[PDB]
């Protein structure tokens, strides 16, 4: 099903300001991938979303409460699992 | 095209650090060659045992020797012993070697008796590396218990893990006869606490009643004992083989091979078999010799990308060969690895 | 049934912010029309709104939980499928 | 009459998942020109002897009366070592030639076609046809001819052997185990081989097209289990596993001599695992004949046996009947209509 | 009035790597060509066949049918020859056309059937032919709808690429030895997500017909018993499969590319046009090799259809709008190029 | 009909036969063959895939006197 190398789902566009919904199932604990150990969503790593053919990167800018959009937190004030990537570049053909 | 010793050893820490992922073992001849407790080993690699075949047995020994290698490289014990159960098959399989059968069934019964005795060493002080492991197994209260897997025929592992009370399970349930059950092992409905610990080349404590065809372990008998490395049966091999199996099928699974020459073949089958399956395993293969000597080691790693394969003085991690940066990785020795699991449980 | 270039329905109107809810089952990707690939719903295109005779246009402002209107939050945390227009211009006879 | 009536409720029930098993029995039970169609097991041995002998008596001399699978296995086994035909002669010659003629004669003599459609064959696919249960009815076969999808193609009945493809149809393995079929179609399952499969030099395939000129994989028993789960008979004796320990209630054998150790092992786990299975194994004979059976049954309590002269029900030793597979298409035709 | 190739194959590669759209190909016989196994091609093409045929077969009463059949249309192939052949042997005393009677056509019929399948029946080369890229590209992702794959081809090359590399799949015929054809199964529809399906459309050499029973069966490749028909007359699977690449067509946003099609059939576009008339959001890429002058039909289904993609060497016919290429371009019209893109983008 | 007796074994067919039950050999083959279809003659009266015999309803006008009958 979900292969490796996988966070989460986009969950909101404001246009530069991404909102991912980590899918993660706590499981933050040195994901490994192609012999080597990469750690879940980080304060300045940086994130790949690919579109059909052409991969986005971006650079995370806040983790926690900070990324929750301005209502759910309302809804629900006690999960904290969203992140906020600001987009940066992309790769071309 | 380099790589830093301090970095792996760094990513290794924080993988043992984890509890939600299970851990297993392989123990297997290499961790006993390690430690002395005369002046010779206190017991011998796999050379060790053929040279002290050869050594202490004539002819058609050496005839059995030539008609092995006629097609196959320098033998082990365990060749020899399939190649004479093979004989044992045939009925009239004494015209082989011109000596009339019945001969092979008391050889083979001495070698057996020879091996046993030489098996049985005992462990020293409390200073024993397994010691160190067995109290870094029952430190932390981990939600998924540790399995170990031994091709050792010694008990070392038992007298280790029994001087420090822990829990223990190892298939056979019993007090007086200890006969092997299936059902639960196959149920797997077991507490968390209990540690599992597997025998996959088998153990010399184990006795064939024959009979009834039932197989029990307890008290080692004199000569009558069950070393088979395979043996063909009409098992459990098959059922054992097929635990590990399903071992590696878990998500996020770390195995770690301390003292595996990667000889045998089946063995590197079924691990290809369980990387291949879930690309979520990972296998940390360490070994303390050149990594020129590991030709199917050297295969593995280059196909399966998930397995990280550690030598003295080259690494090759993600089908990438590479060196160390400045004999390097001392880890792969097992009082070194004993060591470094006694100083990462405090 | 439904014609091609068919994106959703309007569900609130606050005079010049209009929230639409996508109406497309899957596949919110290349939406052929015209032998030419648009995209559904993004941050830089445009919606036609069709009334009778005059087709209304609008830009699209937000796209994610944000457009998600008051109280739809609280009966779901988890239903994220709406996106903000906002009326720009009308074409006439 | 009173033992009769009793399954019959139990097969018209729904939600029953049947299976048989179709052993040497069944073929001898067909005679064409006033003999079997198929020869018996001491019929093909007879057959194979009348056109090397020391080794078979040196055989007899540790063994009983021996069939071709102890044959077979010994001339495998000859071959295996690298010389060893300082056993009875050498040259290491006579073990080659021997094993592809005994293979090229049981060939010739298994591939025949079906008579018409008098066959109870035919019989038993169109009440396999008339039943639409939820849960398929899969086919055991212990045997080497074609006859049984062949009388299943005769009547368009869909079947699964798995084998697909075409004039070199593979052994896809992975598709046995998400068990994803359509439910109108059945299983086919053969645990001793067939005529038609032939392995690959290059690789272990086995793979399933036009008969071989020579080539077939009978008794596969020599393979060092080399490149586990290809074997086709691991993975067949995995299904029936499986499919016992589902909490099935019906299972029917008939033709079986029980002469098979590693069936017999897996059966008696099988019931003793599963209570509420059931087996109604016949037996073409006296009840005294089969003392592997006998000794089961009093062992096992669920397994069911019926015999010419008496019938075992529930480790009870009992007192006085479709043994034949003519009695037995009959009577499921008849509970059919 | 011109259109740039990058955004034509970005495009394209969007398409191709989006798993929830069910896809479909059509291998016509312009594909064997584009492989080489000695200095000729491995297998002709119609006009090779019509070639040989024409030169190896008094041969003037010989050509008399091929006279007879240009007196009412241009330059005719095989398939025609074999249909007017095929409605002689309807009548039983139709030999006195061009006086030969019994065995001199009927025999006939029989040696051209037997030519073209001992021509036609040819082994693949190693292992970097297209059909294993294809191949190879089918297991990449794996998909929820499955890849289906028309044919209008007689030869057995891609089931040998498709069982190479292990690859389930289901033409139609279910069984072992005589693998009767199913009806049943093809029309409930319920097969695993994972198995493929390979439908053909004109036939293929391992199709035989026993008579007697009148049931058609698939099997080993026999020596001159063959079905090679395109449409044939029987008292029918065809029908079968036309309705299948019908049913597939109506499908919410299919896609189908075809490669290797001249477009010369009639039957096929005809099918075509109502499966893209009747369901708006289906799509068709045509994938030419040649100059567009040569595709008269197909240009004109272009102008009629909307949602229909046509790229030749030279120009295309995008939305109802013909054009031309901004700097022959567009190499992927040929098979060879086709593989190559399909194995990059697998990875 | 065959294809469809033999799909479905649920349905039953009436077929008859205004003449001698042996003019018709083709329908002999076929209620031979399903048991599913049953065919009555003037002869004898095949039920079950299974040849009878008598000890009426062939005649059109006497079939519509019997519909009539049943009716009323």
């Amino acid at each position: 099903t979900e292969a490796s190398t996988y966070i989460g789902t986009v969950q909101d566009v404001n246009g530069a300001n991404i909102r991912v919904v980590l899918d993660i199932n706590t499981i933050s604990s040195l994901k490994f991938v192609d012999g080597q150990g990469y750690r879940i969503g980080q304060i300045g790593s940086f994130v790949r979303i690919p579109i059909g053919y052409i991969n986005l990167f971006g650079i995370v800018s806040q983790v926690g409460a900070g990324a929750v959009p301005d209502k759910l937190l309302e809804v629900e004030p006690y999960g904290h699992r969203w992140i906020s990537v600001q987009l940066v570049g992309e790769e071309g053909i | 095209s380099y790589y830093d010793t301090t970095q792996q050893l760094s990513l290794l820490k924080h993988v043992l650090s984890e509890d939600k992922r299970p851990i297993a073992f392989i123990i297997a001849a290499g961790c006993p060659v390690s430690i002395r407790h005369n002046d010779a080993p206190l017991i011998p690699d796999v050379a060790g045992l053929t040279r002290k075949i050869s050594d202490s047995f004539d002819s058609l020994l050496m005839k059995i020797i030539q008609n092995l290698k006629t097609t196959i490289p320098n033998p082990t014990i365990e060749d020899i012993l399939s190649y004479i159960r093979l004989l044992q098959q045939i009925p009239m399989s004494g015209k082989i070697h011109d000596v009339e059968n019945s001969v092979i069934n008391a050889l083979e019964e001495s070698i057996c008796e020879l091996i046993e005795e030489e098996v049985n060493v005992d462990l020293p002080g409390n200073a024993t590396p397994y010691h160190k492991i067995a109290a870094w197994i029952n430190s932390i209260n981990r939600e998924h218990q540790v399995e170990i897997f031994t091709t050792n025929y010694d008990l070392l592992m038992e007298q280790a893990l029994e001087e420090l009370n822990v829990p223990y399970f190892d298939g056979f349930v019993g007090s007086k006869r200890a006969f092997f059950d299936i059902r639960t092992i196959e149920e797997n409905k077991l507490p968390s606490r209990w540690s599992k610990l597997w025998k996959l080349h088998g153990s010399i404590n184990w006795q064939l009643d024959k009979q009834t065809q039932t197989i029990w372990r307890g008290t080692p008998s004199k000569g009558c004992s069950l070393i088979h490395p395979s043996h063909l049966k009409y098992m459990p091999y098959l059922v054992m083989m097929d635990q590990l199996k399903l071992f590696l099928n878990q998500p996020s699974a770390i195995l770690i091979t301390c003292g595996y020459s990667y000889k045998d073949q089946h063995i590197n089958e079924v691990l290809s078999q369980g990387l291949q399956t879930n690309p979520n395993a990972l296998i940390y293969g360490l070994q303390y010799d050149v990594l020129e000597n590991y030709q199917e080691a050297k295969d593995m790693a280059l196909k399966r990308s998930n397995l990280i394969l550690l030598a003295k003085d080259r690494a090759i991690i993600g089908k990438k060969e590479g060196e160390w940066k400045p004999l390097f990785f001392k880890l792969g020795d097992f009082q070194h690895l004993a060591s470094f699991l006694e100083e990462i449980s405090q």
